[PDB]
């Protein structure tokens, strides 16, 4: 056994040793290990993406038009995010400028992704961390009632209501076929809100379950369906033609009045049913603001998102903040710039790649993805890791870092980021949720922070699309109709040589895709994905990524029940399939 | 009265065939799961983590041998001893054959379990593989598409359960009853194909009227889904009603024919 | 002015007369007068259908196939019944017979129609003469939430919802456009339930107003559209496609699925907001329990409805039973013959048109429709009308009779042929109504009772509604798809000469058609609908109809108000363009 | 800030468009009367009757006049001195003439209105005469239908309330958005058509397989509307998806074009 400083962190791989695989409840395949002490403290944490396939290399050769619809393949969970960076990437290596309409149709894809990634993630992913389901069973529906009655006007409140919710629970508890509750963490110390509480979240859990599949209406408009909808380089596919011959074969005001209620209803479930329970997880799970710090009083890092002036990526653009912050200075908002070789670098040194020189970091326009799976020493063989080896090469996600530093991505960054580069909205709002929760500024600096960040931001996307719909309609009626520029569509219209990258904040962080086009082809097509930075291994100074952070110095009740490690990586909403694409 | 057992599994994927099926309009994927399934084991959604749910997936294919339908989303990569997808330390393709033994019958969801789909595409660098080509003893349904639609899926299941049977299939195992046309021949703008009224360049006077995709590399000619008829999203939408052409992703091989924009 | 005695009343139409032109929330053209005497009691009813468009006219020379689409724009609102009866009469006159899955289907179109024409006619059309809207206004959200948790399990019920609700009145009032309320009865001391009832009813208008949309999309999975679904001589369209090549352009899974969803929110919604509003309503109004009996416990008629055996119209066979109650005598529930020329007849010396004799009815196989308007000597001129004359010619309805009788139709006649042939369900429904409302059995049989009786039915043919669905599935297990018979479908094929009836119970009451084919064509078409019987003119022994009967010895607070008629009008769910067609 | 005032009247009519009108799913009716228009005057849901609502009548088209939308349901008879539609004692002639002019525009909802529908067909027992050959002095856009889609309706209320001005219209004075196009021009069954492949008998195979209904009467061919795009209730089906044939309801004279069932 070894320890090592780092980042303020003893990294100590003394004491027993903890293996979570499968991590469940996150999209695609994560194995996680860690040390305890004598304390039952965590000493050491290991996160160790289990899965790849290969999307850089697939891509080459293909048709820079075509990239969008592979690469949106990365993931099924963040559907349509990789598509928008494709799009932006090509446009921006070629020179093309799409029209307003198809920038603000591109923004309504985007902002609907946010709201429906954080409400299923809210419930359907990290809700049974924090709602105790089995619980529920015990509640009383008249309190229950009382206590949503207390938290919102949301309708559905009746006693009646949670006894149908409670009867539905019982009678599928009863015969003993549990399904995706059999074997759960029930009754775990860490389990802290009342029966009330837990028959509420329960019946929400349901409701959000029903509901989310409404919020993608917006993406089959525009976009062909979801999941994976489609998008074009120049800008969107789905024309507009509100009063002429031929609207019915088209975007008219049918379709449009669609959108505008499936608007309405979002914003009403997420402001009346999620952000009243996250406030509740908040008010019973105050510890939690102290846990799970990790990066997130150190380093943060956002690209920005959201441009609102159609093709400028600049500061006034865009809506969502761009910056980063280091060595936990938040009085010191960075400028990131995407192209500068010296700011995202990848190392491979702990991850399964080859390098000529794994010493060394390299950025994506630099980047090499030649697979290659050296598990060393694991207390097993090659094909049966019984203990990953942490001091060699334990994961196939690569290891990003900013001017070499490990940054958290994510709500909780874009929140530091904005609340510090002084956006008012931000600052009134997370002054307010921590005021509510009689908590300080650095309480939101913890697994509680993120997510209370995640629905803080389901409300600001659910808002933005509403104000990105006006927009769309105000172009209408004055006659502004174009969806796509086609001057530079044909492949001889193009430079021989040319390089671009296309960024965007994804629901779990800073996205970027760096694209190479030679001969009409793509010559060097690199993702680095959100999860790619927080998931992280380690790189040639130790440094641990935002993960392995903010499991460190973690107290476990009961070391073989992982509720604690689970509710911090739930978190981040990990997407292992983005890590790794 | 007891519901049916379904162990669902995970290989390579994107998880977008899970999203799929949880956009259900009818039935709800509620319903489904508290009703008319017992969706005993599913990475993406299950409470139980690591060791516990390793007890789960052990206790379900043991108890339930030979009557569980086991789903599968994704696919084994033979590549690097398997360890390009690694499930408790080992290879998935071993957690797929212990599950496949022990199910009366798979569920093949999506492009990728059917055929290979993205990772598969060239030049394959996982060597990723469809469950038909690894389990050799099984009834196995495919059901393609990138995903599948949504409501197909959900018909799906309440077939096999309301009628206590498999869909029939065609000669690929695709059920008859979603995949047994074309898109094209279901197609609501198959009026301008065959009037020569084609979109030549987006949101031209051709697209904001509706006209055919197929010079525009529409692949519906070939491929067979519901996508022109059951539509997308509760019936919301298809890829071609807004504005794009089909990019042939129910069909084997649809990313190595060729640039979607290229005409079938 | 006159007096004379008829069926325990005294017709008087001295003293004042009041003039009620145009009845609204009604479908299409109705006129109302009455004389009051000087305590503000009716003495005098005058019913008067303000419009006619002769379908039976249209009809001759058609093809019998034809018949049902054109006979469905009878109405719009019990849209689908008068095809369904159609097609039903041109089977009885060719000879064909429907596969059972036709059957089921058309089952199930009735039952849809019955639980949509039902809860929008109580809401929508009825609802504003119990709930004062305005004085919703005065409720306490939070005392609103208790009375309506008190009633029902349904989930919409938060103190925030009933205040949200509330405010949107105010907004909507605040501009002084106050649309359908303006100018209402509002504050009328009729109104009668308290403010808290009042918010909570018009609450329940708005959720029906928007649900009532969901279940028409069962008429649209098997009719294609609603309004006016499509159907066929020999069947239903729709045909069915389960497992073979093809199934996307048939009835397959997924379309039975969206059936099932509707079904099982269409009983949701008719049980726990429509059922527990009507009880509410009878609590706070049971004085209209002794209001506006008039033939109800007199003469009443049903000819059944919903045969399960396919083809079978007989009594083992109809699940809405059929009989006639005459002289007050619930005994001697009485069959009923749609071929015998002695019980169904139609008299007109009361209304627009030419008979050889008018002092005799005639049954609908000898029926004649010859237009002719003549008002006689009205109180202003024949295109001024002030004042009807009742001794003569009145209205475009004519007047049928059953065996002479003059008979009450629609869901209070049907609930008390069912009570009194001993249909189980039917008892045990109605004693459970009328035990909780504390009233004596004779209360239904009144103003309140006919709103009663529309509740029960909604919730009857919501049932029914899974009843046909499960038989269809039952069917589809066992291989049997057959949606059509077609060996009679070319009219070569017909006999040369022939005639039938098809019968049913629309939603306001007993429907018959009687159809007569000569050489391939319709020959003879008459159609006597619901409200035919109910809004009926005076026949040539001065005997009245339902509505009139049922005006009768009302009390006015206030006579230039007529909250009272409408009342007792709205409570049969007038359909005047199917009473005139 | 104030509704744009709409004064609903209904003449001969069955008030199937009144139905279409609340079953709109988006917006929702009940969204369109509280926060779109001011529906002033409405036979069918108002609660003022009799006097009440005559007063309600006379208030609003004098305190409005100039500035009122009239939507008209149904038609005038002109047999019988028009006494075969009477309101207030008075034909509905008068009615409908006195709504007309203080107007700013009038919307024919339904063939009744646009055309005259069931009513109008051989004989005419009742002289059933469409609106814009009794007024003949005021914008009237035709929004024909048996009756029309209600998602129609409601768009075409969206779109005259959010652009401040009527619906481009066609040479008939139909709204170009919904009926610039036919039927069989956006047909998802013309696949067959084009391949001759076409239902013969009711529930033969090829009904079971969705064939083309061309031979059994459909007159989508000579059809203007928005059926097979847009689709009816909430986009759930139309007449031709659920196996009969268009019967021409859009188009003046479809009840006299001989049997539903004979060819185009
Ligand atoms: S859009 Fe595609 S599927 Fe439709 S008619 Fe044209 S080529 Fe065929
Ligand atoms: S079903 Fe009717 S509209 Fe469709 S293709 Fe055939 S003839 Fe044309
Ligand atoms: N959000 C998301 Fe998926 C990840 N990580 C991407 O990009
Ligand atoms: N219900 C109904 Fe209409 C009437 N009266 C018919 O038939
Ligand atoms: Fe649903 S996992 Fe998504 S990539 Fe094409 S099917 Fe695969
Ligand atoms: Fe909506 S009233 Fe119904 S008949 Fe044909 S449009 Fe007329
Ligand atoms: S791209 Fe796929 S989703 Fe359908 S329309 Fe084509 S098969
Ligand atoms: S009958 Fe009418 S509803 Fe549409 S499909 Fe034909 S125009
Ligand atoms: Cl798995
Ligand atoms: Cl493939
Ligand atoms: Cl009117
Ligand atoms: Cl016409
Ligand atoms: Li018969
Ligand atoms: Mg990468
Ligand atoms: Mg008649
Ligand atoms: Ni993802
Ligand atoms: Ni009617």
């Amino acid at each position: 056994s070894t320890q090592y400083e780092t980042q303020g962190y003893t990294i100590n791989n003394a004491g027993r040793r903890l293996v979570v695989d499968p991590i469940t409840r996150i999209e695609g395949h994560m194995r996680c290990e860690v040390n305890i002490n004598d304390q039952n403290v965590i000493t050491n944490a290991v996160s160790c993406g289990t899965m790849f396939r290969g999307l850089e290399i697939i891509l080459q050769g293909r048709d820079p038009r075509d990239a969008w619809a592979f690469v949106e393949r990365i993931c099924g969970v963040c559907t349509g995010v990789h598509a928008l960076a494709s799009v932006y990437a090509i446009e921006d290596a070629i020179g093309i400028k799409v029209p307003d309409n198809a920038n603000i149709i591109r923004n309504i894809m985007l902002a609907t992704l946010w709201c429906h990634d954080h409400l299923v993630h809210f419930y359907q992913l990290a809700g049974m961390d924090w709602i105790d389901v089995l619980d529920a069973l015990k509640a009383d529906p008249r309190k229950t009632s009382e206590l949503a009655q207390s938290l919102s006007s949301w309708p559905k409140s009746s006693p009646g209501y949670f006894f149908d919710v409670q009867n539905r629970l019982k009678k599928f508890v009863e015969g003993g076929q549990l399904g995706i509750f059999r074997n759960g963490y029930w009754g775990h110390p860490q389990y802290k809100l009342p029966p009330e509480a837990n028959l509420m979240g329960f019946a929400h859990y349901l409701e959000a379950l029903d509901f989310q599949r409404e919020i993608v209406k917006i993406h089959a408009v525009f976009g062909g369906k979801n999941p994976h909808p489609n998008w074009i380089v120049g800008g969107m596919p789905c024309a507009i033609n509100i009063d002429e011959s031929g609207a019915v074969g088209a975007v008219n005001m049918e379709r449009l009045n669609l959108v505008q209620s499936i608007i309405t209803r979002t914003a009403d479930f997420i402001n009346n049913v999620m952000i009243p329970d996250a406030l509740a997880i908040g008010q019973f799970n105050k510890p939690w603001s102290e846990i799970g710090t990790g990066l997130s009083d150190k380093c943060v890092l956002s690209y920005g998102a959201f441009p609102d002036i159609a093709n400028d990526f600049g500061e006034k653009s865009l809506l969502m903040p761009g910056g980063a912050v280091i060595n936990g200075d938040f009085n010191n908002v960075l400028p990131v710039d995407l192209v500068d070789p010296q700011q995202v670098q990848e190392f491979v040194d702990h991850a399964w790649y080859r390098y000529p020189n794994d010493q060394v970091g390299r950025h994506p326009f630099d980047g090499i993805t030649d697979p290659w799976y050296n598990p060393g020493d694991v207390k097993g063989s090659d094909t049966n890791i019984q203990q990953l080896n942490e001091q060699e090469r334990y994961s196939w996600i690569k290891a990003p870092r900013w001017r070499g530093n490990a940054m958290e991505v994510g709500p909780l960054a874009r929140t530091l980021i904005a609340y510090h580069k002084g956006d008012a909205a931000t600052v009134e709002s997370v002054d307010r949720m921590m005021s509510a929760l009689n908590l300080p500024l650095s309480g939101i600096q913890s697994t509680l922070g993120r997510i209370l960040c995640r629905a803080h931001e389901a409300q600001w996307a659910a808002g933005k699309l509403q104000y990105f719909f006006d927009k769309l309609m105000t172009n209408l009626k004055n006659g502004n109709l174009a969806t796509a520029s086609t001057e530079k569509w044909e492949p001889a219209t193009w430079p021989t040589e040319c390089r671009g990258v296309g960024f965007t904040e994804a629901p779990k962080g800073a996205l970027g895709h760096w694209a190479a086009i030679r001969d009409g082809k793509i010559d060097l097509y690199q993702c680095v994905v959100p999860t790619t930075w927080n998931a992280s291994p380690r790189d040639p100074k130790g440094q641990i990524g935002a993960y392995e952070a903010a499991l460190m110095n973690t107290k476990m009740a009961i070391p073989e029940q992982p509720l604690e490690i689970l509710r911090t990586l739930h978190s981040f909403d990990p997407c292992l399939a983005c890590s790794t694409h | 009265k007891p519901r049916i057992p379904v162990v669902w599994i995970h290989g390579l994927e994107c998880t977008c065939c899970t999203e799929s099926f949880i956009r259900s309009a009818h039935p709800l994927a509620k319903d489904v799961i508290l009703s008319l399934i017992s969706l005993d084991y599913d990475d993406t959604l299950m409470a139980a983590a690591g060791t516990q749910a390793e007890e789960v997936f052990e206790d379900i294919i043991t108890q339930y041998n030979g009557k569980y339908i086991l789903a599968v989303e994704g696919n084994p990569p033979l590549g690097e001893q398997g360890m390009f997808c690694i499930s408790s330390g080992r290879p998935f393709i071993e957690k797929l054959k212990r599950a496949a033994a022990g199910a009366s019958a798979i569920i093949a969801w999506g492009t990728c379990a059917s055929w290979g789909c993205v990772q598969a595409a060239r030049p394959n660098p996982t060597q990723a593989t469809p469950i038909d080509k690894v389990i050799t003893d099984k009834p196995i349904i495919k059901v393609p598409g990138c995903p599948p639609i949504p409501d197909v899926m959900s018909a799906i299941i309440t077939y096999m359960v309301t009628f206590d049977r498999l869909p029939d299939v065609d000669r690929m195992g695709r059920p008859l009853m979603f995949y047994g046309q074309r898109i094209h021949d279901k197609c609501y703008r198959r009026a301008h194909f065959d009037a020569g009224e084609f979109v030549q360049s987006w949101d031209d006077d051709a697209a904001r009227k509706g006209y055919c995709l197929y010079k525009m590399g529409c692949k519906g000619p070939t491929t067979y889904n519901a996508c022109s008829s059951t539509r997308w999203n509760d019936g919301v939408s298809f890829p071609i009603q807004s504005g794009h052409g089909c990019l042939g992703c129910a069909e084997n091989g649809f990313w190595d024919r060729g640039s979607f924009y290229s005409r079938v």
